[PDB]
């Protein structure tokens, strides 16, 4: 009746779930070896319902790991203490299920990784990595076979201490690229591979130090950003974001001859999830460069900047990013809500990051758009104009930031009575931010005060 | 029309309190850790008929996890909760997200920062960036003041129904 209780795990009745949980915990205590062997058999049988197979897989996986590092160490020890023949049984059934699950995220992959993290560091599953590599490269492997193991490979690299699997990183990377490469026919496979790479980025630190291999990884990622499938593009762009955060110093050779145009193209995409990542790429560059600046701000001293080399990519792309960002502030539907997380909202966030990142050069680049659309009949452009103005009030020294008083203010006040509610709300937002900056430009006692007073009512 | 929604996040982030608020309208002042999971259906009336969310309110405490991951089977959406007054609950967000995607394929996931009613936030707006990384929807939330308390469900409903015009 193991399948019966596993079937109860999806029931909404607490009484059913508790009964199922109590039954599962007891079986684990009673005889872990037989429990895990049977669970692996339920997992391996494509005749079982998805609920039964996934529940069995998670039971096995949760017996090998824990969010608690001590419990995990004990679980890994508990597994290693199991009869090696029984473990071979669980391992066989688990590997054999790769390619037999008709549902996307597979559960065998997690089991493979759970057991791998416990056995590899003691060198006990020497056939694992070679088998997985062959599953991916074999020309006759099915799409499910490829996805399943790519997921597993990525999980392994994301979960084991790097140190324990380096002896095979090159072979692992090769399988991942094979699954990512253009020639691979299935987008589901390309997705699984691109996701596996992302989950494995931190594990591939050593490889990133090898120029030849570093070139190949950037090779496949950039190419993947050109894949017709939107999901693969997004995942590939996400890899670039993560790479810029983990390997900032190796980007010189790729920024300009490749990254720049790819991310710029993504930002302009009409596919929201794609534009979001293209935008995040640059918002992320601002976050990394702002750190390299807080780091460099070491006229406190102890040598030269740690290993800081802010190459100011943001400053260099600014002239191209702004017109794209301000234009994006225009993309708002009649059904969009003020706080939906969409390209329009991301552009605002990116603009502000550029505002503090390149404290001055923004004003010159944004003002033209503000002046051209601050009165545009189309509220989208009108709103974009007001929003942009407010995105540059944080960074530029108030001295230069006085083009709010003269020209802005009067119009910013009128726009608060705009027929469009979107425009009104954004106007208020902008005006409110101006009140915060005014004291910086204190210039005029008993005039800065009364203004703030009156303004406040608004 | 109903959907399985799994509510996850660190212990004490206010998951249970958040659900009860929508359920009875009452604000639970006590902290009584959830054991394993507590399933509660929440119904919302919309301009396109009532939508029911079967909320699986999971335990955030490692020790009271129960089936943990096992509760995600066939989930159709999720809400990840962290405490704006506790930096470590935001730090663990990536781990909750990873747990969700290793079981659920392509479900809509909303990230929620709770307890914004509290005076000093330990996790300020500028620090919240996980949603940008994974293209998630984000919301400042407060189970106590009801600030944006329906937003998470409205966004998910619009996502599941496929109608951006859905209203509550
Ligand atoms: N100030 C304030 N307190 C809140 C808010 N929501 C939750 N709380 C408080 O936070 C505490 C924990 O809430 P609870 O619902 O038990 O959290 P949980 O996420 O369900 N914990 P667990 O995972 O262990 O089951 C309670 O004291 C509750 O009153 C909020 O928006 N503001
Ligand atoms: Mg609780």
């Amino acid at each position: 009746e193991l399948i019966t209780i596993l079937e109860k795990t999806v029931s909404p009745d607490r009484l059913e779930l508790e009964a199922a949980q109590k039954f599962l915990e007891r079986a684990a205590v009673e005889n872990l070896p037989t429990f895990l062997v049977e669970l692996s058999r339920v997992l391996a049988n494509p005749g079982n319902s998805q609920v039964a197979r996934v529940a069995a897989g998670l039971q096995i996986k949760n017996s090998l790991t824990s969010k608690d590092p001590d419990i995990k160490a004990q679980y890994q020890q508990r597994w290693l203490a199991i009869d090696a023949n029984a473990r071979r049984e669980v391992k066989n059934y688990v590997l054999q299920t790769l390619g037999t699950e008709t549902y996307r995220p597979s559960s065998a992959s997690q089991c493979v990784a759970g057991i791998a993290c416990a056995e590899i560091p003691v060198n006990q599953w020497p056939e694992l990595i070679p088998q997985l590599v062959a599953n991916v490269t074999n020309p006759n492997s099915t799409e499910h076979m490829k996805e399943s193991t790519l997921e597993a490979i990525g999980y392994i690299c994301q979960d084991i201490d790097p140190e324990q699997l380096q002896d095979k990183s090159n072979e692992i990377l090769t399988a991942i690229i094979q699954g990512m490469r253009k020639e691979e026919p299935s987008n589901n496979v390309k997705l699984a591979a691109t996701n596996a790479l992302l989950n494995s980025l931190e594990f591939t630190k050593a490889n990133f130090d090898k120029e030849s291999e570093r070139h190949f990884i950037m090779q496949v990622v950039c190419e993947a950003t050109q894949c017709p499938d939107t999901r693969v593009r997004v995942a590939a762009l996400q890899n670039l974001v993560k790479i810029m955060s983990l390997y900032y110093q190796y980007m010189e050779t790729y920024m300009g001859p490749a990254l720049f145009a790819i991310t710029i193209e993504a930002m302009k995409s009409d596919i929201d999830e794609v534009a979001l990542q293209g935008i995040e790429f640059w918002s992320n560059v601002c976050d990394e460069e702002m750190d390299l600046a807080i780091e460099a701000s070491e006229a406190a001293e102890q040598g030269r900047p740690p290993e800081h080399t802010s190459k100011f990519y943001a400053k260099g792309a600014l002239q191209y990013l702004v017109p794209i960002l301000t234009q994006t502030l225009t993309k708002q539907d009649e059904n969009d809500d003020d706080d939906d997380w969409n390209p329009c909202k991301a552009a605002g966030v990116c603009l502000m990051l550029l505002a503090t990142c390149c404290e001055d050069d923004i004003v010159p680049h944004v003002l033209p758009f503000i002046k051209e659309h601050i009165k545009n009949p189309d509220w989208r452009y009108r709103d974009a104009a007001v929003m942009a103005f407010g995105c540059i009030l944080e960074g530029p020294e108030p001295s230069q930031l006085k083009p709010l008083v003269i020209q802005a203010m009067p119009t910013l006040i009128e726009l608060m009575k705009d027929p469009s509610v979107v425009v009104r709300d954004t106007a208020a937002w902008t005006v409110g931010r101006i009140c915060e900056l005014l004291p910086e430009a204190a210039i005029n006692d008993v005039y800065l005060a009364p203004l703030l007073q009156c303004l406040i009512e608004g | 029309v109903q959907f399985k929604l799994v509510l996850v996040g660190d212990g004490g982030t206010g998951k249970t309190t958040f659900v009860k608020r929508h359920l009875t309208g009452e604000f639970e002042k006590k902290y009584v850790a959830t054991l394993g999971v507590e399933v509660h259906p929440l119904v919302f009336h919309t301009n396109r008929g009532p939508i029911k969310f079967n909320v699986w309110d999971t335990a955030g405490q490692e020790k009271f996890g129960g089936l943990r991951d096992g509760y995600y089977i066939q989930a159709q959406c999720a809400i990840i909760m962290f405490d704006v007054t506790s930096r470590v609950t935001y730090k663990n967000v990536p781990n909750w997200h990873r747990d969700l995607v290793r079981v659920c394929e392509n479900i809509p996931i909303v990230l929620c920062g709770n307890k914004v009613d509290i005076k000093d936030r330990k996790v300020k707006a500028k620090s919240i960036v996980f949603h940008r990384k994974k293209n998630l929807q984000y919301y400042d939330i407060s189970a106590k003041s009801n600030y944006n308390f329906e937003k998470p469900f409205l966004w998910l409903a619009r996502k599941l129904i496929g109608d951006p015009n859905l209203e509550f």
